[PDB]
RNA sequence: GGUAACCGUAGGGGAACCUGCGGUUGGAUCACCUCC
RNA sequence: GUCUCGUAGAGGGGGGUAGAAUUCCAGGUGUAGCGGUGAAAUGCGUAGAGAUCUGGAGGAAUACCGGUGGCGAAGGCGGCCCCCUGGACGAAGACUGACGCUCAGGUGCGAAAGCGUGGGGAGCAAACAGGAUUAGAUACCCUGGUAGUCCACGCCGUAAACGAUGUCGACUUGGAGGUUGUGCCCUUGAGGCGUGGCUUCCGGAGCUAACGCGUUAAGUCGACCGCCUGGGGAGUACGGCCGCA
């Protein structure tokens, strides 16, 4: 990110890295990416349908 | 000797020894320090408190080269390593631009296997 | 909101820099389809066109180049 | 018989000779009954990232209908020249003729 | 193959050139594909994926020929000599 | 938003089992009054 | 089953080409440590290291889009472009006229690991060397690291190769969703009414020992193939075929 902002300074404006980056990168890339069992690792989204 | 004014700084946020360098935007290095140069060792060296000391060694050695404004380049997964740029800010250099330069790959070399 | 079904595209040109820059993120990545709401076919066309355009230097690979 | 889009890159040092090559290449295409529907000379352009330690380049584009045998000859004549920088070829579905949205 | 090349064979082996249904035109078309296609694997030996379609075409050719044998040997024989088929 | 016990295979070695490559969900142990 | 017009698709071989990333080499700056785990050591260290910048050599895989999405007979297929190539589907008719379904033997295809001849060799990494440590002790941990991993040209033909569900047809209430075609309304624009493929999840009759399946059946039926007959011994022995092993 090229940070350039208005004159006030020392806020450092990186509070939104949570969505301005896939923050898990370099947490999961300096190690053998497993990636196996991937779709059932997406399975949990379906389980929440309720009424 | 030489005047740099608006220099650039480089930090390496490794889980181990943090690297801090001051550069004059032409690749020639003005000064440099580690969390390990002062004799710190072990896990006393990986806490964010530890990264400050190298930042003040760099700052207080580079006074003669005369930094007035500065840039800083940050790469690394180390948590809370911007304490170093807090230290440079508190040292009086007007920090104007910041970039993250973390060497991400486009899935090239194979990463080492993990421990259990 | 979506631009394709309103402005009209049966095929999308990769040299149309407007609709291309509109779907790239702050750092050169591609926006996911779930954020924008585009149809799947058109999203696939965007993903192809923009990666040709990167080859054709109409876009940079990443912001780390000054 | 199929139609193709072609775009290439040239060294800015060779600006004077960009349209001499344009005419030479279209003559080579048309000599084997080649036809052209669109041609654009986009001219000088700043690159999105430095290639061959360069910062500007000259853009050329055209849409051609031609038989496949001449394309490989024309591409090799790109690749053997000093002043070419990059090239691209595309096969298209229909003979488009409307001018390129860049010029706007 | 190409539509231009397909159009000639239907007119040749067909009754009226829109008929395109009599087994003669089918087997002629299949042969037209195979004899040209044999030159694919002269240097694309590795391709194991279009071989399945190739063997499907050759099986279908032989299977319609075995259908002709049970209905009239005369045009079967004339057809195989026209195309140069072994059997 | 880290819960593995198996498979096919190859090098190692033995109350026992380890790792290298790839794959699956079938993802946990029982029903002991007097000698335990 | 064939022809006509189109559509989506990581379906397959060959050749180019790009950017990020990783080592190694060279040239500056610059100080003396760097590297690693819960802690240390081994190992490089000033015949000048790392850190940083630039140039160059070389190898492998394609971040982002990217999903219970797509293609494929299965195994499996993911940068971009070009050449060659298989299959599927839709609209409207036209034509052939039972040309069909299944298939013992047989042929072919068949993840990864493994062999043979020759290349190439960045990273990773069975074996091996060293450091360390507990609670048996070699192993889990950390430095290095050969085969292998990659490419040709051949063998091997086994997997929890699984949807634990052979193939091909016909008939039987529903609801919601994805993906890809296409008719229609006076189209008063991204909207409404209909009709075909392939898929995902709830559920009715029915079936089941139950779990559960439920128009993509494990429901009601028909055609052909393969297999089973208590647990261990045992997918082992001796034969035969195959294989360099």
């Amino acid at each position: 990110i090229k940070v350039r902002e208005n004159e006030p300074f020392d806020v450092a404006l990186r509070r939104f890295k949570r969505s301005c980056e896939k923050a898990g990168v370099l947490a999961e890339v300096r190690r053998r990416e497993f990636y196996e069992k991937p779709t059932t690792e997406r399975k949990r989204a379906k389980a929440s349908a309720v009424k | 000797r030489k005047q740099v004014s608006d220099g650039v700084a480089h930090i390496h946020a490794s889980f181990n020894n943090t690297i801090v360098t001051i550069t004059d935007r032409q690749g020639n290095a003005l000064g440099w320090a580690t969390a390990g140069g002062s004799g710190f060792r072990g896990s006393r060296k990986s806490t964010p408190f530890a990264a400050q000391v190298a930042a003040e060694r760099c700052a207080d050695a580079v006074k003669e080269y005369g930094i007035k404004n500065l840039e800083v380049m940050v790469k690394g997964p180390g948590p809370g390593r911007e304490s170093t740029i807090r230290a440079l800010n508190a040292a009086g250099f007007r920090i104007t631009n910041i970039t993250d330069v973390t060497p991400i790959p486009h899935n090239g070399c194979r990463p080492p296997k993990k421990r259990r | 909101f979506c631009r394709f079904t309103a402005e009209g595209v049966q095929e999308i040109d990769y040299k149309d820099i407007a609709t291309l820059k509109n779907y790239i993120t702050e750092s050169g990545k591609i926006v996911p389809s779930r954020i924008t709401g585009t149809r799947a076919k058109y999203q696939r066309q965007l993903a192809r066109a923009i990666k040709r355009a990167r080859y054709l230097s109409l876009l940079p690979y990443t912001d780390r180049h000054q | 018989m199929r139609h193709y889009e072609i775009v290439f890159m040239v060294h800015p040092d060779q600006s004077e000779q960009v349209p001499g090559m344009i005419e030479r290449y279209t003559a080579a295409i048309t000599g084997a009954e080649g036809k052209i529907h669109r041609l654009e000379d986009w001219g000088r352009r700043q690159l999105a990232y430095p290639i061959n330690k360069l910062h500007k380049a000259h853009y050329v584009l055209m849409n051609v209908e031609a038989p496949q045998e001449v394309i490989d000859e024309l591409e090799t004549t790109f690749r053997f020249n000093d002043a070419v920088i990059r090239s691209m070829v595309m096969r298209t579905k229909h003979a488009v003729t409307e001018a390129s949205p860049m010029v706007k | 193959l190409s539509t231009e090349a397909t159009a000639k064979i239907v007119s040749e082996f067909g009754r009226d050139a829109n008929d395109t249904g009599s087994t003669e035109v089918q087997v002629a078309l299949l042969t037209a594909q195979i004899n040209h296609l044999q030159g694919h694997f002269a240097e694309h030996k590795k391709d194991h994926h279009s071989r399945r379609g190739l063997l499907r075409m050759v099986s279908q050719r032989r299977k319609l020929l075995d259908y002709l044998k049970r209905k009239d040997v005369a045009r079967y024989t004339q057809l195989i000599e026209r195309l140069g088929l072994r059997r």
